[PDB]
RNA sequence: CAUUGGAGGGCAAGUCUGGUGCCAGCAGCCGCGGUAAUUCCAGCUCCAAUAGCGUAUAUUAAAGUUGCUGCAGUUAAAAAG
RNA sequence: CACCAGGAGUGGAGCCUGCGGCUUAAUUUGACUCAACACGGGAAACCUCACCCGGCCCGGACACGGACAGGAUUGACAGAUUGAUAGCUCUUUCUCGAUUCCGUGGGUGGUGGUGCAUGGCCGUUCUUAGUUGGUGGAGCGAUUUGUCUGGUUAAUUCCGAUAACGAACGAGACUCUGGCAUGCUAACUAGUUACGCGACCCCCGAGCGGUCGGCGUCCCCCAACUUCUUAGAGGGACAAGUGGCGUUCAGCCACCCGAGAUUGAGCAAUAACAGGUCUGUGAUGCCCUUAGAUGUCCGGGGCUGCACGCGCGCUACACUGACUGGCUCAGCGUGUGCCUACCCUACGCCGGCAGGCGCGGGUAACCCGUUGAACCCCAUUCGUGAUGGGGAUCGGGGAUUGCAAUUAUUCCCCAUGAACGAGGAAUUCCCAGUAAGUGCGGGUCAUAAGCUUGCGUUGAUUAAGUCCCUGCCCUUUGUACACACCGCCCG
């Protein structure tokens, strides 16, 4: 920032950006779908990409909207003149984005309908996209006075060790009733097995096998060829 | 905060000027008195011993 | 207060300048970011604003010490003719889908 | 202008609203009213016959819970020490 | 979260902390064993405050009717007044001016009520290896198998029983840290620099010569490399071999290759408790406060008052005490205006230290700092003497931040010289660079640690077994218990 100063700070305020934005655009633009963003700073630049399932809403009307909220964040937060942008992307594998998954059942949920045939049909849109394992919990009283809370879950789902954050895409969100909150969390594998977009490391985390294994086999005895 | 019953006066002072107070006096027509000073040297008015208006806090003594 | 006014007309010329707008929570800090040299350290958007977004002309959002304005369609004509300008609904924006 | 019993399941209709707050009442059984009451008191709405409806007490069937047809006796109440 | 084999301690004592107890203008609420008490960056004079006395401000929208041209309505030295140089509010006056208030509807906000209304959320059941459906199968239903003799492991991990098979999650996996790397990768912003004691230095010394020894002394840089150095990948370690055992099943003790498995830190389940979270929130439903506020700025007091009880606690009970003086020896990390007020250091001139002074290095392998760190070291002492100890209390001052330290908030001295002799009531902790001794960092800030949680050193007693005491999981197996022994229960 206009202080210049240390790498320390300046890292930290870059970090402080991102945080500073996330939240504001998730409950900004949340209008349609919602995915996510990805920022990285270059020589005499700075790029910001937001990737949600409504290049319009990222993109704006006649070029209005994205020209109108871009300059006064931009100076607010003391910023040069041309430098941060903000560049929409369509998630192409939609159906795995967990958050994305998670915020059109927020929408269809405040609308008033049923959570288990509404969940049924979170579960069938992942696995229509292609998943390993999800679960999903939902909580608040669906009745009355006495606590409630449900539970949908099927695959392979791990829980300990380090993987789960970048193999499951978790996701949390709330809702506000005019009885009250309900919280929903889905945990969803990620889709492709390769490292694709939302693919993770190649290898699985498994036993060995064959792709064309060697033998040998055949008679090869002594004689020779003369090239 | 404001535990206490009494907060004394949060009203603003009541002003009497909807109805009838000094202005300017009258005579016949093409000449015509002060009641309290409106010329610039609003109400030019000799408060006690200064002359001193409303808001613009404008700037006089004895006129 | 409300109805004594010399720093509280800017909002609608900002608001035409640019229709999202940014501020902050504090009367008690004369702060006042981007661009704060015109002589209204961020005070008067709490006054009549507020009874515009009642009217739901813009939008606003409490977060992170940072509240949020975003300008709609239906409200130009009004937020124009308190000072009879020409109908421009141009911020600044050179027609870029970026 | 035609009503008599209901509006929780059993047992044929409203996950009804103001109340009232285990308080009056309902509930032949369960339980319901212990402020977010489908059992109470009212408004609409719907259920059941219908000039009818139950109420209450004798009578029957269901009954193989009287075993004549045609019971059960280890544990269920049951076989003499 | 246990015993056994031992110690560091409490507990007894000086003193700071929070929990009850008495009170108080209220001494603020939370929590109440273990999973309430240096806990909520809770180390508070004042915002920080939700509490106890007194006041500004309405930002009470807006619509409707009121008041609206003698304008509805908003300012401000006076004499007052106060706790106050409050135009608060009167004496009074003066003008944004249709963007007020008065009644209805809005209750803005909110540290008002609930965690037992709920969400996200933690503790915690229990930390272990335990949680489901598919087919099929035994059961007329509930259920059951799937999840299990035994070898077998930190593992529900293997073999293996084979009505089970094909399946996961929880463990192993997923990362960091420390350790074998004398070979790899290069930094004039790092170091080195072995090389050119070259230039400065002493003759420093026997010698007072050739040279051997010591310069954090420099070379200007367009010399040079990563032994060391911060570390990328390359790559260790897998009961791997064999001496013994089993069934040589999955493995276990040992030794040569030495790093021999496993250095510790992390990561994070199913049912749920009604344990805690609305006083991390504008996370949040009811109702509540809505102009004499629980919203708001501020001043003083309170969260720190003491006849007791308790825990978390620093300092020890002195001779391995220890007093002054020397010199023997780092890495943790923050480090200049911030999302708006004060960033890491060093030099000499003074008073003794505290403390006054100004020149200067630094947005950080640049610079402090080759952190020229203590307690281990030693010279030194009087002499088992509440003793120069353990060292408060309080007296007398000095500075130092701050609008303001008065019930010492901190710093320093003269000086005050006290309660204490390893502590009976219960109990924790660790069997290895681990306890303990322990100076130093980092969070709070205008003030700043006996707390936190890391750096780090000098490093110990015995232990390699066992469930005997408190405790998980297993099997048999009785149960009137279905909120499960704190349960029903009986005269």
């Amino acid at each position: 920032m206009a202080v210049q100063i240390s790498k320390k700070r300046k890292f930290v305020a870059d970090g402080i950006f991102k945080a500073e934005l996330n939240e504001f655009l998730t409950r900004e633009l949340a209008e349609d779908g919602y995915s996510g963003v990805e920022v990285r700073v270059t020589p005499t630049r700075t790029e910001i990409i937001i990737l949600a399932t409504r290049t319009q809403n990222v993109l704006g009307e006649k070029g209005r909207r994205i020209r109108e909220l871009t300059a006064v964040v931009q100076k607010r937060f003391g910023f040069p003149e041309g430098s941060v942008e903000l560049y929409a992307e369509k998630v192409a594998t939609r159906g795995l984005c967990a958050i994305a998954q998670a915020e059109s059942l927020r929408y269809k949920l405040l609308g008033g309908l049923a959570v288990r045939r509404a969940c049924y049909g979170v579960l069938r849109f992942i696995m229509e996209s292609g998943a390993k394992g999800c679960e999903v919990v939902v909580s608040g009283k669906l009745r009355g006075q006495r606590a409630k809370s449900m539970k949908f879950v099927d695959g392979l789902m791990i829980h300990s060790g380090d993987p789960v954050n970048y193999y499951v895409d978790t996701a949390v969100r709330h809702v506000l009733l005019r009885q009250g909150v309900l919280g929903i969390k889905v945990k969803i594998m990620l889709p492709w097995d390769p490292s694709g977009k939302i693919g993770p490391k190649k290898p699985l985390p498994d036993h060995v096998s064959i792709v064309e294994p060697k033998d040998e086999i055949l008679p090869t005895t002594p004689i020779s060829e003369q090239k | 905060k404001s535990y206490t019953t009494p907060k004394k006066n949060k009203h603003k002072r009541k002003k009497v000027k909807l109805a009838v107070l000094k202005y300017y006096k009258v005579d016949e027509n093409g000449k015509i008195s002060r009641l309290r000073r409106e010329c610039p040297s609003v109400f030019m008015a000799s408060h006690f011993d200064r002359h001193y208006c409303g808001k613009c806090c404008l700037t006089y003594c004895f006129n | 207060m409300l109805m004594p006014k010399k720093n509280r007309i800017a909002i609608y010329e900002l608001l035409f300048k640019e229709g999202v707008m940014v501020a902050k929570k504090d009367v008690h800090m004369p702060k006042h970011p981007e661009l704060a040299d015109k002589n209204v350290p961020n005070l008067h958007v709490m006054k009549a604003m507020q009874s515009l977004k009642s009217r739901g002309y813009v939008k606003e959002q409490f977060a992170w010490r940072h509240f949020y304005w975003y300008l709609t369609n239906e409200g130009i004509q009004y937020l124009r003719d308190y000072l009879h300008l020409p109908p421009e609904i141009v911020p600044a924006t050179l027609r870029r889908s970026r």
